């Protein structure tokens, strides 16, 4: 919608994949409203009359295309669509079977994680139900893996209609949390209660939060939980809301800096005019990333790289 | 994870890193580069009167970025090519004036010239001349001639000359039509050439509105005119020269008349004298001075330091930080080097202005140097 | 400690910033005790008499040096120094005023990061407190960032004993979450009510979960929330527990896949021997990681660089 | 976020990668390089003689992964270096026996042969050599002689020689003694040298404890001998080589005397057939051979074939999965190439054991290409 703003910026070429997202986006429920505009006008709405049902949600995606299809593809110099898209990623359902079963499969991938380590004299870790003939905790037989506190499959009952959802259910687990040769009895694991559906719910899942211990009581643990589906959002903005994509009629520039032969900084520079505050507010982004731990949206790790975007205003003279 | 791209921008440029710090270098270098490709502007003609009539096409008259007025002007300075030492005040006057300083051969108003005269000043048939359209001969008639007079008088402009019987009475007259209402002015020496246009844009630089004056005085003789005692009234003076310009003499007969004592700005040579100009905290502040003209000394031939002359009103009132002139024909000097250093601040220079043909790249380079350009 | 469990492993060079950062660790409350082994037998205890006096805790890191130093710098070939290490971070203060201004400035460099967009007809975002004279929501003034949520600085009663703790304190807003022109009320957002301390918590601030915004409802949304202090281990092991250091006498081979010239996996095998469950457990995490975006500690993100560890049975033979 | 290492650790190793792809490919090439450097031997001397001791020494009283027997033995197959026709069936005997095959010079026991018989049985002066003590001498006196046979008797070793007038008798000796109570036999023609040495493998695997018996047997008479009728009773038969080493007449003959149909496995020459042991479900099982034998062919002298004869008995209780010999001296046939690439795994093969010295080092390269090692 607007110059500057959160959001994608898809250049002419890659057109189709990002249409196909937004289309995966509505066939999944992702995505309850895309407002589309030629240029700076508004031209036509995408919006399934009944999120329920299939048919409107595939006619949603069908007349998203059919509308986008030539400005995009012809779209000429000068010229850009926008698409305001109302999301929530937690109504996102998994609409088709192989989809469904490609999360599944990414859920399985994740079986064998220790989530805890086994307990021993020094370190605190999983033991045994029952103590030992003194009244000591021994060590349990094996790790807490996520194999063990849930199993994954698209739910019973599942249709295009209502959706394929992946679905977790919690498993039963007899060990417990302690130390070895502590009198003190073992605490009992919390399984996930909720967090229990994810239908690649507008989102990925977040690994580094999605089925994760939280300890609770520093040096004196009294509780131990494990959460269910977290996820991370396909786009870095919040699981509820508004994203902004716009198409544009500008060739990509991949600079990779690790490469063999890249524009260089100078000859970049020679080439291409650049918004100073498009540039300085990238630095300092990057500075405040490195010298602090802090993230933000203007930089981000995408594919085992940093990377920063950069929309010159023109190309230089001579 | 991306921004919403401009509609009409060439390329979508995605700049990636495994590194986060050869992120950081390349965009630090971006940045750099980007804001450097701008400002080392030269200003020259095949004539020195072609580089005055450029000075006065991008300074007077014009759309530029550090124009002095963008307006048709009413009152234009005129000079001898030849004769430095007639003008060599005129520089605050077409300050204050609003006007260019416009060199001219002796005998016959140049063509060039007289093109720029028109264009300046916006001269036309359908138009009432009213006697506000004035032209400053700035020089007596062995530096302008009278038939160069009678030319700017025959289109229809009011001509003062702004002479007197030597270069002492001549700065009298060039300083009389300048103010003194701030209470301070400057002093050169007869022969203090360089001086006189190291201070040039200093005096040029308005000072609540105003002009500073300079007056040259008989630096031999054992007391200033009594022209230049009721000129000097009541108020503060800054001598600019060394001794061998200005006498200790002359020094106590300011200091006498106008009841204050009055300063002394000075080196060993001409480039010196220049580099302390630059150094004195009344003209330029510490760490401040972002933008620079660069000039002929006139160590080659005296003459050559008109192109100062007629670019020192332009560095007096360049954007909102005044200019100073560093004169250098062939090389810099030590003392320029240092003065330059300690009047940039850490971040380096904004504006770097060449006036003229035949200065060395080296100078050019040197400047660009202890810039950051 | 014993051989292949968690913990970190130093090389006779490094000993001394090793036991700098136990030293650090002691001073500042991370340890609450330090148990230490030469070669495989228990040999002293480290421990601050009371962990409340500044002194007593200088006191126990300097006969932490003292009883490792020679042992250390005088290591022979075979030989190591094990340090089990009773800590937990959440008692971990910054006992330097000018480290906990460090602290409370990587915090402010935050103040400016934007969490929610204002927002627009298209797009969820911040709104105004009161809907105008027609009953419509409008656009708040400015975006939510981190200088509206909460303010930072060092707790009042801190000292080098008790330590100097950064604070958060909650700030209030008067706007809500919506969309400008709709009807509904824009929802309240709920700021931090815990995690309101930081004395540098054995950890470093988690940015990419301290302050985070987490929208539930869609289409229709009903909660927005923002996270306190969410920290995150400066070893993976658990916030509380204790940790195995061990120091060996060992060359560090710093492989670098991105440098110029490194030991070639071939030459680097044809070099020494590596065990094969090292090699495969390293790669099955590896895998799991790039494919599917799991987390394990075996792999880590550390310095903008995905590390693993060998330590090879010996050299190859010829 | 690191792990403890021993302390007899030469290095601390830190792989570290921007990209956690270019750090998967590091870690999996070293991987490769770490698994790969280790399992292609060579069991050769300067002589077959010495070949077949270097192959008694690493499978026969020897702490190898892959020996037939960690123990002294108690039986010794003995074998005339240039006879392959008269010892061409001992190797399933040498491998029920738990028994080394040696090879002897016809006239002197070669001091080496002797002290290996020594070491492998462990003979000694405080040590009574009781009745189990037993050295089987596969072949008549014109591939080891009397004067042999009593070096040995000589010893104070009981000696027993299974032999007659010829190969065919001399077989059937060899194979009586192994016994038929699985109801199932082998057998080749009389020329069949190669292919003997191809079956020697999978007639050594022991099944149900049983080695099988291999018959040699006239290929290009009407009949089989009377002998051969009577051993072979009514069990199954599997006859190794085309119908030039085994005729058609020869195989009714059998099927005539067993009352059950006999199988064939056989190519248009000896790599061929060798292939088809390979590739012959009921020895190996497709994707599951991991171990390999590589031995001369015969090509260029027959008698060469005595280093696969001796190396046959271990192939065959190789671990818990029965090696295969291969036939290469200069090259591999496109058929031999076909079966490992069907019989290996996706995965490739384990252990790769070369006997003999003239073997070129294409075939070498080639069997580690067809096995991905």
């Amino acid at each position: 919608a607007t110059t500057g703003t959160q959001g994608y910026t898809v250049v002419k070429n890659d057109w189709k994949k990002a249409v196909k997202q937004l289309q995966d986006g509505l066939k999944d429920n992702s995505i309850g409203k895309i407002t589309v505009s030629f240029n700076d006008g508004v031209v036509g709405e995408v919006a399934p009359k009944s999120a329920n049902k299939k048919a409107d949600r595939d006619a949603a995606a069908e007349k998203l295309y059919n509308l986008v299809n030539t400005q995009l593809d012809k779209l000429g110099d000068g010229d850009y669509v926008d698409f305001s898209v109302d999301y929530n990623l937690e109504n996102k359902i998994i609409t088709n079977q192989a989809d469904a079963e490609a999360i599944v499969t990414k859920l399985n991938s994740l079986n064998e994680k220790t989530l805890i380590d086994i307990a021993t004299k020094d370190t605190f870790g999983m033991v045994s139900k029952t103590q030992d003939s003194e009244g000591k905790n021994v060590a349990a037989t094996k790790a807490l893996k996520v194999k063990d506190v849930a199993t994954f499959g698209l739910k019973s009952g599942g249709s295009e209609d209502t959706g394929y959802v992946v679905e977790m259910k919690a498993g039963a687990v007899e060990d417990k949390y302690g130390k070895v040769g502590d009198s003190t009895a073992g605490i009992a694991i919390n399984l996930p209660s909720t967090g229990l559906e994810y239908a690649g719910k507008g989102t990925t899942i977040d690994f580094n939060k999605t089925l994760k211990v939280d300890v609770t009581g520093g040096s004196t643990p009294s509780a131990v939980a494990v959460s269910g589906f977290v996820t991370k959002d396909d786009t870095d903005l919040a699981k509820s809301g508004t994203i902004n994509v716009r198409v544009i009629n500008a060739k990509e520039e991949s600079i990779d800096i690790d490469a063999s032969s890249y524009t260089s900084a100078e000859n970049l520079a020679k080439r291409y005019v650049f918004d100073p505050d498009e540039i300085s507010e990238a630095y300092k982004a990057i500075v405040a990333l490195q010298n602090d731990g802090i993230e933000s949206n203007l930089v981000q790790l995408v594919n085992g790289k940093y990377q920063v975007i950069f929309y010159p205003e023109g190309k230089r003279l001579e | 994870n991306d921004t919403i791209a401009s509609q009409d921008t060439p390329a979508k440029v995605v700049i990636k890193a495994n590194k986060l710090k050869d992120l950081k270098d390349y965009v630090d270098d971006l940045k750099t580069y980007n804001n450097t490709y701008s400002n080392v502007v030269t200003v020259a003609g095949e004539d020195r009167i072609e580089t005055a009539i450029e000075l006065s096409s991008k300074y007077y008259n014009s759309d530029d970025k550090n124009a002095i007025t963008d307006k048709a002007v009413n009152d234009i300075v005129l000079v001898g090519s030849t004769s430095i030492v007639d003008g060599l005040v005129a520089s605050p006057l077409a300050s204050e004036k609003t006007a260019p300083l416009l060199l001219t051969s002796k005998d016959k108003l140049d063509s060039s010239v007289k093109s720029e005269i028109k264009r300046v000043m916006n001269l036309k048939s359908d138009t009432g001349i009213n006697t506000s359209k004035k032209v400053y001969l700035a020089g007596g008639v062995n530096s302008i001639s009278k038939d160069v007079e009678n030319e700017l008088k025959n289109m229809g402009l009011k001509v003062t000359r702004l002479s007197g019987e030597d270069r002492y009475e001549t700065s009298l007259a060039i300083a009389d039509e300048i103010g003194l209402d701030n209470d301070k002015a400057f002093v050169v020496g007869g022969t203090g050439l360089a001086d006189a246009m190291s201070i040039a844009p200093v005096a040029s630089q308005l000072k609540d509105g105003d002009a500073t004056p300079i007056v040259v005085v008989d630096g031999k003789a054992k007391e200033i005119s009594d022209d230049a005692k009721s000129f000097l009234g009541t108020s503060d003076v800054d001598i600019i020269g060394g001794k061998n310009s200005v006498s200790k003499e002359i020094e106590e007969s300011i200091d006498s008349a106008t009841g204050k004592t009055p300063d002394r700005i000075s080196g060993d040579d001409r480039q010196a004298t220049n580099a302390e100009v630059l150094k004195e905290d009344d003209y330029f502040t510490d760490g401040e001075v972002v933008n620079y003209f660069v000039a002929k000394d006139g160590s080659t031939k005296e003459d050559q330091l008109v192109d100062a002359l007629a670019a020192a009103p332009i560095a007096g009132r360049f954007k909102e930080s005044p200019a100073p002139i560093i004169l250098a024909t062939d090389t810099l000097s030590s003392d320029q080097n240092v003065a330059v250093s300690k009047a940039v601040p850490k971040d380096g220079g904004t504006n770097l202005v060449q006036v003229g043909k035949g200065i060395a790249s080296s100078v050019i380079n040197k400047m660009k140097d202890l810039l950051d350009m």
